[PDB]
């Protein structure tokens, strides 16, 4: 046996440790551990509700746009406003544009190197690699000439002997089972990833000004000036402009990242058997479409005990039942209160005492829904979907499964995604959905303005006098988001962020029990104790963002 | 060989590192293959835990007077650093360590410029900036949350290309990007100028891309390179051409402490 | 799906108005012949010549009467019945009135068409008018510039092809979006104009800072455009003022080549 | 005999009509014509000097950039000043990238469709295709999917009933030689062309201010402020940026158009034996690196009845030799005066009388150099560069010619260059070397601006009284151009281009010889006289541009 600590966990946002028990060369128990705070919610406080988006923002700029939106919706849930349509496309395109961006960088640039070996991509054929994707995927970058041009820049950058962002990875390791022909797929992918990404925020920026950290909203609305007939405004030419990037974000998320997800799988099959974090998901609906901040594109719900069929539907931000069962514990966490708090009421107050395995060993809350732990993000939104009948979901996990029975004669149950890849699965399936949400918002907001409608805005009153609470729920990239503002006086008596990372990285609750990071670790092989190559897979499967999930 | 570069994240939100995906000369891919070797970054490392931490050791040995240190976020001093700790230390020991043998400090971004968001209102964790931590040090100040990342790559370039940093201010930020007001070199001046204001979003003015002032642009109090440069590479993309007013994020004292819709004082 | 039909006819042009789409990315060239229009008829990409893309231009004409867009560059001469320029052995001035019969939408694209531009400038050799003066019972839309932002062009026509009619013009007939405001009533040297920060030489102090071009002769203050927003190649920061030039007012009759360089316009 | 006409010509600039007479299916003799005037002469004189280049660049816009350069050029000559060596590598870096655009649109988008049969392409075997460019080339998007997608285009384009631009075409004409792989190869690089034209012509913009037409030029240098620590002026941010479209040029000239070249000459060996159109040669040095407007970067020269091993080197823009040789005559031109004219001494007074084959037919003038006729351009180019010795020329000769021989087991002799393939072979080339000009010229500024030389402009002074010449020497795409400018009391009295297009589309000059064009097409075999696509595949060669040639 013996105590392992990964410290830092490197490919995530911000500072996490990660320790583990391991018992005859298995996980036997796990702590995860958010190591820097910010007090980001004190920072906002007393100020006018108005101004929370620009700083509360700032919690994390991986999640950009997240609880700039997040804010807004907070303060309009406080003061009653309803959100001019053409402001509800501009957030969902951003949104959208957002996510493709920050999915593509998680399972390339943070997530791939887990699994895949650069030193045997040296090896490969390239001829090999490429007749390997035949009839698996019309990409048109999988040449043997690509493949070779990316070899090529491995062996100079090892040659050079400067390995930098890729010295001391996880080479050889007995976990590494890709042949060398599918890791040079990998890296070419890798690459290729970093120029759609580009054009995904292209679309952000377009519209919020630059990203990271948009600049496009308000309570009330947004920013933008619709006028066809402007100049120097959000004119038919700008809007033209969005649109050519919009369209060049399908191909590579559907040939590529799709099918390598596929890849992964077919590969890694044991990793659909370990990394299950919690039997309860929750996801909140998304895109709203009408004038009254509903009308969802997107659906959200409850599943309890991993029951898809007996899940409850959530399809309103202002539904009481979803408000009602959210509380957050620093019982294991470096805050002085540590009873179950409803966000309206919590407070984060520092009590740093170091860290000990029974005691407080995190800067993150333990957030339960109605006294249960609970995984969100994709894996939730995923299975939530899958609960609602969602046709275009089913279509789109069908799809990589028979990638997946193409490439081993293997099918995926329901029961095998409660997993480290089925986690990753629903991340890609949300990535490719996100492609329709933003052609469906773009032709809504060009139908919107040929209407004659040019609105982005209403002006908001807050009375001088009064408590008003308010709660922003946003379905981000890692998962359900919740910004809870009480305005008293005119001003943010209190801010409570909830955030996707908060859930799912929470330590030890007010009961003791685990959250799905701890909990996903139990009975993970570890070959070699000195690198825990197999914990970082399964830890990297949640998109750890530990900026979100302390504040 | 290419330049070595060691990256130290304090209270960083990850913003100023998501700014070198969007750059375009270089790209981020052109960065660390050809331009320089990125020796420690924690955001795109392979390794991690002990193996990122022997990166960290061997490259500061192997290249001691030779790297730049970049750090992002604010550094918190109170309670002996506890508020950020990475391997068990606090991060202003791990900063101090990685200073020593710097040929050159970037301070890139507003929270390690100048304390930024996370050293505003009450500090809950006493939050400061790069250069307060490293006293006897030149720390070279890229503002901005985030800067546009050009104005960091082309701050590395001119120390690789030309063997010394682009020419500084008294606040140490690089006049190429930072010796303006951007109220100074605005488009909307005109409108400024003849009295044509936005009042509400989405008003006629607003709509006709009228100046911002009356939105709180905070533009007359903050120096930068927004309205020009711009971001992003697409062209015309720039807060106050989206719509919005500057919020002044690059500049101590505005962004982060006046309201949005705060007026500005115009010299 | 049936894509709008574009017919396209040169005058006296340059050439320089059709590579300005090739600089386009919304749509790129490609995007806009492939998916955006049909473009029936325009001789510098046309795979047919001659007799046989004579038949082409008259099959347009006949299959799609009342439904295409009508685009000229270069200025039209009149002068000596109109031999100045000939194709297929008639004058051009014919070749566009005939077209004109069956348009949806005409579209003066640059500054010849626009208003006779440089090719009907000083002692006008060729007596060359704009496309407007020889289609006087038509309303011409004007889209100057030598040559315009290709957008200036391309979200005209998507206005017209997306919601039927045209983008709203001023009484040039040229587009608001792009022509509604003086470039220096929304150009970002204002504020060194404002200050008496002047560049007086190109090279000098001044000039290396980015001060204000009035006194190089910058014509800003009497051209209409979007010059300083919009700007050229969509790489960012590409106008002619950016990078160091004056303003030569190409947009605006009675400025570009009329006014010398470092003339200096009026300032209102 | 049988008498046809070609008008328009397409897939050129600018109005042109060839007429041929055919004895027994062979063109017997030739006429081209230049169809529009504008007096672009005219309309420049009795200005500021100054003023010149704004006005004259607007000859042409598809050759954009060389009227403007060749304007300054020669206002300085005239004034006698040497223009500051920065001004020299921004105006070099300007003339290379838009060549680079110029030739690669020339190639594909004017005159691939002439070789090159589109419906055949809807027959090809994508996986055959890319099979064919196994070790011919390495570009990265020569896949089987790359080609599909292309095929799908073009399918849906036919399926739709609409053909626009490929409507009418010579698709199934008995000269279309190529199998349907090469066609389908030809279109998709056709389409991947676009994109490096536009790469180029970002470089172009960013130091002119726009293109299509420069405004950074100046009498005295350019306009470009270079300030390394300056805002909104020309500092190493915006120097990168040029440095980054400026890198992604290469792979495509070197393996595409390069490659292209070698295939279409191998697929079309007969054209490499007709379309001579002159025995007699030029062409001027060109990128100037010294701060006394000289040290060409590239050799010119004047080669005479086709022998390289005698040629005369010209290393200089003063030289008297070349000044003193050029004359122009409208015998056969709708001008008044038809004596060979000194262009410092030239008139431009239109004298349309209608065509005439014995008299006047076209707008273009007769240039002569010492009387005789000569072909400029790319061809000319070439060939003085071989008869120099210039290494990199011959290097990348060999290497179109080492793809020739792999594609058909044949090498050419510089004899078989003197030919409709020949032709376009030189303009390869050029292309090809340009590209080592970018870099070499990039690099030279960032050296010179690290040395402390920031000067980019000497102010002029213009006698207010005298008389006196200058006259400015480029090698434009096309080929030779030359501006001559006459100042008396301060302002231009007299003002003539003669541009390479008027070397190679002038009618019959005074002695009656025939110029290149026309010469070019004697022996033509015209298989369907009323489609004579043999005709236009050898004017295409010559790259028509009648702006230029007549202005
Ligand atoms: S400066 Fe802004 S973007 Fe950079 S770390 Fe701080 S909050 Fe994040
Ligand atoms: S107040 Fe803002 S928008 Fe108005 S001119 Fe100044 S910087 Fe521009
Ligand atoms: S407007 Fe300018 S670019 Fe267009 S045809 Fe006239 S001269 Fe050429
Ligand atoms: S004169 Fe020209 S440069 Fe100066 S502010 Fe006006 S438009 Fe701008
Ligand atoms: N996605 C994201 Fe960031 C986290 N966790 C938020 O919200
Ligand atoms: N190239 C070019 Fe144009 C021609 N002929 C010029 O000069
Ligand atoms: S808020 Fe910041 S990004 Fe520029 S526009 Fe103002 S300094
Ligand atoms: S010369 Fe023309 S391109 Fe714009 S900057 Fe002036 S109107
Ligand atoms: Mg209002
Ligand atoms: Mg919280
Ligand atoms: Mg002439
Ligand atoms: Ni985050
Ligand atoms: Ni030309």
């Amino acid at each position: 046996s013996q105590r392992i600590t990964i410290d830092p966990v490197t490919r995530i946002e911000g500072h996490l440790r990660i320790d583990c028990e391991i018992e005859n060369g298995v996980v036997s128990k796990a702590w995860a551990s958010g190591t820097m705070w910010r007090g980001m919610e004190e920072i906002v406080k007393n100020r006018d509700p108005r101004d929370a988006w620009m700083i509360v923002q700032r919690i994390c700029g991986v999640c950009t746009t997240t609880h700039a939106l997040s804010s807004v919706r907070a303060a309009e849930s406080a003061l009653n406003i309803d959100v001019p349509v053409n402001a509800q496309y501009i957030r969902n395109i951003i949104l959208a544009a957002h996510t493709t961006h920050d999915h593509i960088v998680h399972f390339y640039q943070l997530s791939a190197l887990d699994w895949v070996d650069i030193t045997s991509a040296l090896q490969a054929d390239p001829t090999k690699a490429s007749e390997m994707l035949k009839g698996v995927s019309t990409w048109h970058l999988n040449s043997p000439e690509e493949f070779t041009k990316v070899q090529n820049k491995i062996k100079d950058l090892v040659a050079s002997g400067q390995l930098g962002i890729f010295a001391n990875g996880y080479w050889g390791h007995p976990a590494m089972k890709l042949p060398p022909e599918v890791n040079l797929i990998a890296v070419a992918h890798y690459l290729q990833a970093l120029e759609c990404q580009r054009d995904a925020n292209r679309v952000v920026a377009l519209l919020g000004g630059k990203t990271p950290h948009i600049q496009n909203l308000a309570v009330g609305g947004v920013a933008n000036p619709i006028n066809l007939d402007g100049l120097g405004v959000l004119n038919l030419e700008r809007l033209m402009y969005i649109k050519s990037f919009i369209d060049k974000l399908s191909d590579f998320v559907e040939q590529v990242y799709k099918v390598d997800t596929a890849v992964i799988a077919a590969f890694y099959p044991e990793w659909l058997t370990r990394g299950k974090g919690a039997v309860n998901y929750l996801s909140v609906p998304e895109f709203p479409t009408d004038s009254k901040n509903g009308s969802f594109l997107f659906p959200g719900g409850y599943i309890e005990n991993a029951d898809l069929s007996s899940y409850r539907p959530i399809t309103s931000h202002s539904d009481e039942y979803l408000i009602k069962g959210i509380q957050e514990s620093a019982k294991h966490s470096w805050y002085k209160d540590e009873a179950p708090q409803a966000p309206w009421e919590g407070t984060t107050i520092p009590a740093y005492d170091g860290w000990s395995d029974d005691g407080k060993y995190s800067w993150v809350k333990s957030p339960t829904f109605y006294g249960k732990t609970v995984e969100v993000g994709p894996l939730a939104n995923m299975l939530v979907k899958l609960a609602a009948g969602r046709e275009s979901t089913q279509n789109k996990l069908n799809e990589i499964v028979a990638i997946y029975q193409k490439l081993t004669g293997n099918t995926l149950e329901v029961a095998q995604l409660h997993s480290t890849l089925g986690r990753i699965i629903g991340r890609t399936v949300h990535c490719c959905e996100l492609q329709d949400i933003l052609q469906n918002q773009y032709s809504a907001l060009i139908t919107n303005i040929g209407k004659g409608d040019h609105t982005t805005f209403v002006k908001p009153n807050i009375p001088a006098t009064g408590e008003f609470k308010g709660v922003g729920f946003l379905e981000a990239p890692r998962g359900m988001l919740s910004h809870w503002m009480v305005i008293k006086d005119g001003i943010i008596s209190n801010y409570q962020a909830v955030v996707p990372s908060t859930w799912n990285s929470g330590p030890r609750n007010f009961n003791d029990d685990v959250g799905p990071y701890e909990q996903s670790l139990v009975g993970t092989p570890v070959a070699d104790p000195n690198k825990p190559l197999e914990v970082v897979r399964t830890i990297h499967s949640f998109d750890p963002c530990m900026a979100c999930a302390v504040h | 060989q290419r330049p070595p570069v060691i990256w130290i994240g304090a209270q960083e939100c990850t913003g100023c590192t998501e700014s070198l995906l969007r750059a375009t000369h270089p790209t981020v891919e052109n960065l660390v293959l050809e331009t320089i070797s990125l020796e420690y970054h924690e955001v795109l490392s392979a390794a991690f835990g002990h193996q990122v931490e022997e990166n960290k050791h061997n490259a500061l040995e192997k290249y001691k007077g030779q790297y730049v240190l970049v750090v992002d976020g604010s550094i918190p001093l109170k309670d002996n650093g506890i508020y950020c700790m990475v391997a068990g230390e606090p991060i202003v020991d791990h900063i101090r360590k990685a200073a020593e043998g710097a040929a050159a400090i970037i301070a890139i971004g507003s929270c390690s410029a100048w304390g930024g968001v996370a050293a505003a209102g009450v500090n809950p964790t006493g939050a400061v900036s790069l250069q307060e931590v490293l006293p006897g040090k030149t720390v070279i100040n890229i503002p901005g949350c985030p800067p546009n990342p050009h104005n960091f790559l082309a701050t590395v370039a001119h120390i690789i290309t030309y063997g010394k940093p682009p020419k500084l201010d008294d606040k140490n930020r690089p006049t190429f990007a930072y010796g303006r007001l951007i109220h100074e070199h605005c488009e909307r001046r005109p409108h400024f100028d003849a009295g044509r204001f936005a009042k509400e979003f989405g008003d006629e003015g607003h709509r006709e891309g009228w100046c911002l002032y009356h939105l709180g642009c905070k533009g007359p109090e903050t120096y930068g390179n927004c309205s020009t440069l711009q971001f992003c590479d697409v062209g015309g993309v720039w807060p106050v051409a989206i719509g919005h007013p500057c919020y002044g994020c690059n500049e101590e004292g505005i962004g982060f402490h006046k309201g949005i819709h705060q007026l500005a004082n115009v010299e």
